[PDB]
């Protein structure tokens, strides 16, 4: 997938891993 | 010394019945081989009902199964039970009848119905004191509708002071799996109304309704289907296999039934019957049975009998109980509801106790209800009996056979008229 | 027991054969060269003192090519030598060749070998005949099989899968003529016709499955499907149990009005059956989509008269009551006045078979729909107009009198039709 | 075909249960009782005899596409409450504007509940 | 902490963050299904 | 013996109900699973006025639980104490009301009040001698008050001659919760009027008022404010399922502070409240509990009684205390207020002692009071709606429905006739 | 149950449905291939995802929306982008040729082109669901396809299912920056038709949302996206009653009773109060009381529109996360002790009030902070009016010498329906003005 860069729909939506709220 | 000879015709009748003689034989101790191996001591004290001997231990059903064209048997063979009947009760053609009344009555079933007979003769003077007969029909299709019939008619004239007993599944209100179904239905009824004593009208829906409301099961089978309608076949017979209180045959139900005649369609029903997991949240005595084979959504024939009236009302409890309870809620349901039973009959409720329950089960009861608000069954396949009539709408495939229009409007005149019958003595005063 | 004979008559009768007879083979455990490495095969196969299965099939052609195609392919051990009848110049688009010049002389032969193959017939239960509508001995010769078929076997079932002319795509010129005539004498001697068209099943290869460009073998594939899904009570435990005489007292209501439709449920991609469910719901009302059926007509612009339901697969008694009580509630699916129970429903438990090399899914439900309709009223008025386009000066006509029919044959062919529309006219009306 | 009643099971098949979330068929609540049996009133092929009358409703159902659905449709709840009356009558005007809409198999199912001022 | 069941003697978990209901009650071919419950709100 | 059918409709009935199950199971010691584990006798002799016997020692309420859509009785099944009701009893439709009064009452609202009315019918006629019904709803809502209204109607012509009680809580005066609320109030109230035997009218304000200032709860939910409907809900009943001194059922209560038939609006109260650091100032003596009881920032109803004279009040004790204190106790409170009591009446307030209090309370009361200060909650409520009826606010999503719009004139007709009646013995 | 069926129809509302798509796979455990992670329960889990997700017997779930659009370009990155795999294919409906910034062209030749196929889609999505709240459209006035299409769509939709509810979600013209110069004729036209059609008009423009990215968030040059985002939370916290445990649930079908008293008053004004940068979280606090106050500010309001030039008909606030119930009595008991709100005569309670528990989530990426309380403010107020007399200016401009219009005459419409829609909004603007005079 090149349009990560290229385009704005994908550096708008593309996949970051979600991160775990409450730390311990 | 009360046996009676069970018939089984068409496919329906015969997955009726190679369920319900696993339910007998599950009762009785039987295994597939066909010996016995049960418990108890009163399990062979009557055995002769049902099964008779052959030399070596073996046991062998008075079944003689009759379908035009032998592809269900070759489903029955194969079950889990289809190694206990005799081989030469089998007995086929080699045409099947299409889902045509007229190919199973008048083309195709007068060269099965000789053999028939033959057979039906054979174990029937090998009983020392007969009672009856008993046949599983259904009444949509064509075998079913047509031969089963036939065999009732030639049966009735054979032996006429006998008990005589079909247990007819009726067709469908909402959705049909045949066709054809208000020729054969009203044909069969108008056979069914001058031949039979006793009739047992079952729905489909009423089955689905009672497997999905009341017992959850989240996937049907017609393997329970037929499970819940053998539960009641093998209940009006166990005051003739197991010792009672207050013994009731089917001569005894057949006397205190009906009040004439033409009038002895009835409606079955199956007390216990709860859900997995509403076990915990629910008792099992006698009010709760009574609550149950009274409730509208427990019939079998899909038919409110809150639009009409009761005749006469059955009830055969199985299992160790007291007499004052059972008496007591009896009246009370008579008392409580009185809108809903004939005002010129003063008990409506017939009673009747064996000690010996279903296996693993408390209490049982099995529920025959004579009522008025069996008329629209009839009258809803009238009217679609003169949709389809007056335009010959399939009519070609019956006249084309032999058959003449007359047939037809002679069942819907004796159909008509047993409408009329149950509106009179629905509405006397 | 419960036996069938298959008639396959021209080329598409053999091309759609060959499909059908692939299909049958997988589905069983026949191997191509006849040998199996149980006895359900019966219906269709015979055994004989060799250990060799031979299919109850003749294979008829008045052309050697796709004959001697069979005879070359890999289905050469599999088929009795004396099977595939052949003869020696086709009809070539002509009915009265295939019907009175050159079939004359091929019929005899092949009714010495049905009655061969009709005494290795313990219960026989019907024939099934292959055909087109528009070709030369899949007409002419498929309607002069059925007048000595009806004499000689009397009142056995005699089922015809035959493939109807498009509204739009179209081969022969000539087609209107053969489809008319093929029409007025297979009227009376035929009793259930399942009819398909290339150009919906076109369609449907385009957009349900994800296939531009087909050929003729992916229509073949569908059509043995159908075929196979139709006989399936006869070799296969069922629930509800359908023969072949069970068709035409339901489908059929008038001796004249025996045209039913098809319809194959879960046809779909392989890459698609990941994304959605396929339960009963989902696929008995998709039968009663116009984007689904296999003639190119709309049947909300018409009426139904009765539908055939075979389920297949794992299915529950239930889901196929409600989904059919839902069915019977949609306003735009509208029945007729003189049939108020709508549906005969059949129920097996075999799954379909996949073949390696098709273009389907492996499914684990499949629906067979066979609905009579009267929404195919269009067709045979467009039939009807199309053929007067023609007859209105006489063009194509010598090439049909001068084949020993005399001209006076489209004449009543055509007015015999005109009887047909005011049939298919008059069951609409009410009361 | 005719829809009938489960006279106590009608309400699991009642078509707003059976996940059909738009406008359904109605169902028969009552059954007639006739007497007598009946004459046959169409010859073979299913013509109507020439004695019996006809309905004067079009064969091949009345259904209405999109193309042949009118532009501009009329309302589908029009309620007429807290209105003008001549906006009122503008309203229903609009409604029976086209009756072809209201007798097709599918179309409108309008109720006109309430008064103007 | 054994406290009687009076009102004002409850205490809420602040460190809960899943809320997410299960749908129990469901529905079937016409019936009104009722399924035994397998998790809390939030899921566990 | 003498058992109560629990009804419950709406979110707001079922989130008070479910509250009310836990109060009680707590009262008489049921596990969360359905079996017994109290320690005294007592808690096993009465227990089947609220419960019904299963097997193996268990035991499920009477209760049925009544939406129009299921997505409330599905957060209480998933609580510590869902899973004792029977599965048969949850009714539930498709749709849901959206807080109008008459998808609730009329439209959606009958197809399923048969599958109501069977489960009642189940739960009533498998009684030994049912005594009367309980409701929880709300009168701002609409398939709560819609659903109760025609829930009474069809119970009412069934059973005319049982106890019919409604915890309903009215709209509150200062923030409404629903914009629609007086037309369901006033549509809700023209049925309570004709069809239930008492009403005990709650405001969540003065909840709100109670949980701030009296109990000093600085975040407090809705499971708190249930929590005080359900322990004034259990003290009513408290003679049925305990002895004492003096016994009062129900009934007897209904005779002793219901003088007209019309005139049968209560507003509760609970008496022994204290705040979270107060508890050790507080001596635990009678006189704190009736001093306590009658004061008008004690009342669950956004209306104190200085605006009117208390036509009766209903006093239900629970613990070990001396008959004489508290009648003199109750004779000082109706010497000391002349103005505030009706003439007319020689003897004001009904009282009732039983001996097991709540459990971790030594003393307890319930405040059962038949006010002429009533009348300006329907007042609010009767401005409010003529203030949007006026100009036909709202009308076309209730008239869209088939409602005639006499229906509201009939309904404001009769809460007027109910505020002048009010005002006549004022 | 509870379900919902989503349309985005024209390019607005595909970019905006991709961003609402992303949420809802964030609020549950929906992964873009389609599936959750394993199982990590015996037997039964979750069930919340069944109000947006439907789930075949495998684990796979697929949404219940369908995606319409006349333009094969902005559908075709969804197709290649992240979410390929999780949509069905046949959900993802395109054209040839769009609309072109024309009415007609969206109504009366390419609309009943394709809104056979996408009514059929619906039926089939509609088959799945047990129980069905309503529909939820997502478009723009300004389109051609957002606006001639989805007036088509709503249409046949009241034509072939009753009264089920449509809730429909516009992207309304901004006062002074626009894209297209037609648009005010679009704006005519795809009200003079969805007057009645839609049940009520949830609105927001892309001037205010500008605005709002520049004041609050701490962002210079906001695009499109920040603006999907913010919509597809106030998507999220519109229907979150439906699929957390709350104190006040609150379905779809009590928006239009608590916010529409007239038969033609249905558009409300969005509004979400605590949109703040995480530079700003670190020193005020976000209390009940302080954020209930931030919706009624008129700098924080989602319509480029004064509350203080009109009247406050109805309120629907809907509070979301850690929220005491006590609190919020408490701020909407003090904003009625304004002078500056000011709420008309006919409407003496005003406020819909509802509770969720569950907090809204953090997109990764994404420019709002995590908080703990939230509200969507829907207020239905008398000072739109004043939106619909420049627009009626701006048609009224150009259609003095008629321009622009041969391209709607001369391609399939008449001219009448331009007067005719012109007397319905005239008649509109004449409503507001009664119901807004106070009864004295
Ligand atoms: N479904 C299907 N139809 C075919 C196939 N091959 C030919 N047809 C149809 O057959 C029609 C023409 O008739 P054919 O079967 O090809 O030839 P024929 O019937 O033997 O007649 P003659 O060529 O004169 O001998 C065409 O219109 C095709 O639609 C095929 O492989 N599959
Ligand atoms: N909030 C928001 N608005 C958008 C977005 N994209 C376009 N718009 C608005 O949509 C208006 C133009 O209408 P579109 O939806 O783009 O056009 P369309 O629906 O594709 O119709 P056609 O272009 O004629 O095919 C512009 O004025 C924008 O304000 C977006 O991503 N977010
Ligand atoms: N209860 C029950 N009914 C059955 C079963 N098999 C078939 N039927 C019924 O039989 C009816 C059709 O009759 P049919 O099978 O054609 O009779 P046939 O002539 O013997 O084949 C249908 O309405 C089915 O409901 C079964 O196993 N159980
Ligand atoms: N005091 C209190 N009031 C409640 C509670 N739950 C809901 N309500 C009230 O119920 C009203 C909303 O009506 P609701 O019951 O949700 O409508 P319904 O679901 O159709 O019955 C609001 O005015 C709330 O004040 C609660 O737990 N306590
Ligand atoms: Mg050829
Ligand atoms: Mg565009």
């Amino acid at each position: 997938w090149p349009n990560w860069h290229l385009t704005s729909s994908g550096v708008a939506h593309h996949f970051i891993p979600p991160v775990s709220f409450p730390p311990p | 010394m009360r046996e009676i000879v069970h018939l089984q015709a068409g496919q329906c009748g015969n997955q009726i019945g190679a369920k319900f003689w696993e339910v007998i034989s599950d009762e009785h101790g039987i295994d597939p081989t066909g010996t016995y191996h049960g418990d108890s001591d009163l399990q062979l004290e009557r055995i002769n009902v049902y099964y008779n001997e052959a030399t070596g231990g073996k046991y062998v059903p008075r079944a003689v199964l009759v379908d035009l064209e032998p592809g269900t048997m070759d489903s029955v063979r194969s079950g889990p039970f289809g190694q206990i009947f005799r081989p030469d009760n089998f007995v086929f053609g080699q045409s099947g009848a299409g889902n045509n009344w007229a190919k199973g009555h008048y083309t195709e079933g007068a060269e099965l119905v000789d053999s028939v007979l033959d057979v039906v003769r054979k174990e029937a003077e090998s009983c020392d004191c007969l009672q009856g007969f008993q046949l599983t029909h259904s009444l949509g299709g064509g075998t079913g509708s047509g031969m089963g019939t036939l065999l009732i008619s030639k049966i009735r004239e054979e032996y006429p002071d006998r008990i005589m007993n079909t247990f007819s599944v009726v067709p469908s209100p909402k959705v049909s799996d045949t066709v054809v179904e208000p020729y054969n239905a009203t044909l069969s009824v108008h056979q069914l109304v001058e031949n039979t004593d006793e009739t047992y009208c079952i729905d489909n829906e009423a089955l689905y309704d009672i497997c999905f409301r009341t017992l959850k099961l989240t996937t049907p089978t017609y393997g329970d289907l037929n499970h819940l309608v053998s539960a009641t076949m093998s209940g009006v017979t166990t005051c003739l296999r197991f010792p009672g209180q207050l013994n009731a045959d089917l001569r005894k139900l057949a006397v205190n039934m009906v009040p004439f005649p033409r009038l002895h369609f009835f409606m079955p029903g199956f007390a216990p019957l709860t859900s997995r997991g509403s076990q915990q949240y629910r008792a099992l005595t006698v009010p709760e049975l009574t609550q149950q084979m009274f409730d509208a959504k427990n019939m079998m024939a899909a038919c409110d009998p809150r639009h009409g009236r009761y005749l006469t009302v059955a009830a055969v409890f199985r299992g160790r109980m007291s007499m004052k309870e059972v008496d007591e809620q009896m009246l009370n349901v008579q008392n409580k509801n009185s809108s809903y039973f004939v005002e010129w009959i003063p008990n409506n409720v017939k009673t009747a106790v064996c000690d010996i329950p279903p296996r693993g089960l408390k209490m049982s009861a099995t529920f025959i209800g004579n009522s008025t608000a069996i008329q629209e069954l009839f009258k809803r396949i009238s009217e679609q009996f003169t949709a389809m009539f007056r335009r010959k709408a399939f009519l070609h495939w019956y006249t084309g056979e032999g058959m003449d229009e007359m047939e037809f409007t002679e069942a819907e005149s004796n159909m008509n008229d047993l409408v009329s019958e149950y509106q009179q003595y629905q509405d006397a005063t | 027991m419960r036996e069938c004979i298959s008639i396959h008559v021209g080329q598409a009768g053999v091309q759609i054969g060959n499909a059908c007879w692939e299909l049958y083979c997988l589905e069983h455990g026949i191997q191509p060269d006849g040998q199996m490495p149980d006895d359900s095969f019966n219906t269709f196969f015979s055994e004989t003192g060799a250990g060799k299965h031979v299919p109850r099939a003749v294979f008829v052609d008045l052309e050697p090519t796709v004959v001697d195609e069979v005879r070359t392919g890999t289905y050469r051990q599999l088929f009795h030598p004396e099977q595939l009848i052949t003869g020696k110049e086709d009809a070539a688009n002509n009915y009265a060749r295939g019907h009175y010049t050159i079939g004359k002389e091929i019929v005899d032969l092949v009714l010495d070998r049905i009655r061969k193959l009709a005494d290795l017939c313990t219960g026989l239960q019907g024939f099934l005949i292959f055909h087109s509508f528009g070709g030369g001995t899949g007409s002419g010769f498929a309607s002069l099989l059925m007048e000595r078929l009806s004499v000689d076997y009397g009142k056995k079932s005699k089922l015809e899968f035959a493939i109807y002319p498009a509204p739009q795509v179209s081969t022969a010129v000539v087609e209107p003529y053969n489809s008319i005539l093929t029409t007025h004498t297979t009227l009376e001697h035929s009793d259930c016709a399942f009819m398909v068209d290339n150009e919906a099943i076109y369609d449907i290869c385009r957009r349900n499955l994800d296939i531009e460009r087909p050929t003729y073998t992916n229509l073949n594939r569908l059509i043995g499907q159908i075929v196979s899904s139709i006989t399936a009570s006869l070799r296969f435990d069922g629930a509800l149990n359908v023969d072949l005489t069970e068709f035409q007292t339901n489908l059929v209501p008038y001796p004249r009005i025996h045209f039913p439709l098809a319809t194959y449920a879960p046809v779909i991609s392989a890459e698609k059956a990941y994304h959605e469910q396929l339960s009963v719901a989902e696929i008995t009302n998709a039968c009663f989509e116009p984007a689904n059926q296999m003639v190119k007509c709309d049947p909300r612009h018409g009426k139904y008269m009765a539908c055939c339901m075979l389920y297949r697969g794992d299915v529950v008694p239930k889901d196929v009551n409600a989904a059919i009580a839902t069915i019977k509630t949609k306003r735009t699916i509208q029945f007729v006045d003189w049939c108020p129970t709508g549906f005969k429903v059949g129920i097996n438990y075999q799954p379909p078979t996949v073949v390696p090399g098709g273009d389907l899914a492996k499914v684990q439900r499949a629906v067979c729909m066979l609905s009579n309709t009267t929404a195919i009223a269009e067709a045979w008025a467009r039939l009807d107009h199309k053929l007067d386009l023609m007859y209105a000066k006489r063009a194509f006509v010598h090439w049909y009198v001068g084949e020993g029919m005399e001209e006076g044959e489209f004449s009543e062919a055509r007015e015999d039709l005109a009887a047909l529309e005011k049939d298919y006219e008059e069951v609409g009306v009410d009361s | 075909a005719t829809n009938y009643s489960a006279n106590q099971y009608e309400k699991p098949f009642s078509p707003k249960y059976l996940q059909n979330w738009s406008l359904a068929k109605p169902t028969k609540e009552r059954i007639s009782s006739h007497e007598g049996y009946t004459q046959i009133i169409a010859n073979d092929r299913g013509h109507l005899l020439p004695s019996v009358p006809r309905s004067k409703a079009s064969p091949w159902g009345s259904f209405m596409g999109t193309w042949q659905m009118p532009l501009k449709v009329p309302p589908a709840r029009a309620t007429l409450t807290s209105r003008t009356a001549a906006g009122a009558a503008s309203l229903t005007r609009w409604i029976q504007k086209n009756p072809d809409l209201l007798k097709a198999s599918n179309g409108l199912r309008p109720e006109i509940f309430g008064k103007p001022h | 902490h054994g406290l009687p069941f009076l009102p004002g003697t409850s205490f809420k978990d602040l460190t809960k963050t899943a809320f997410h209901r299960s749908q129990t009650l469901g529905y079937r071919n016409g019936y009104a299904v009722v399924r035994r419950p397998t998790v809390g709100i939030g899921g566990d």
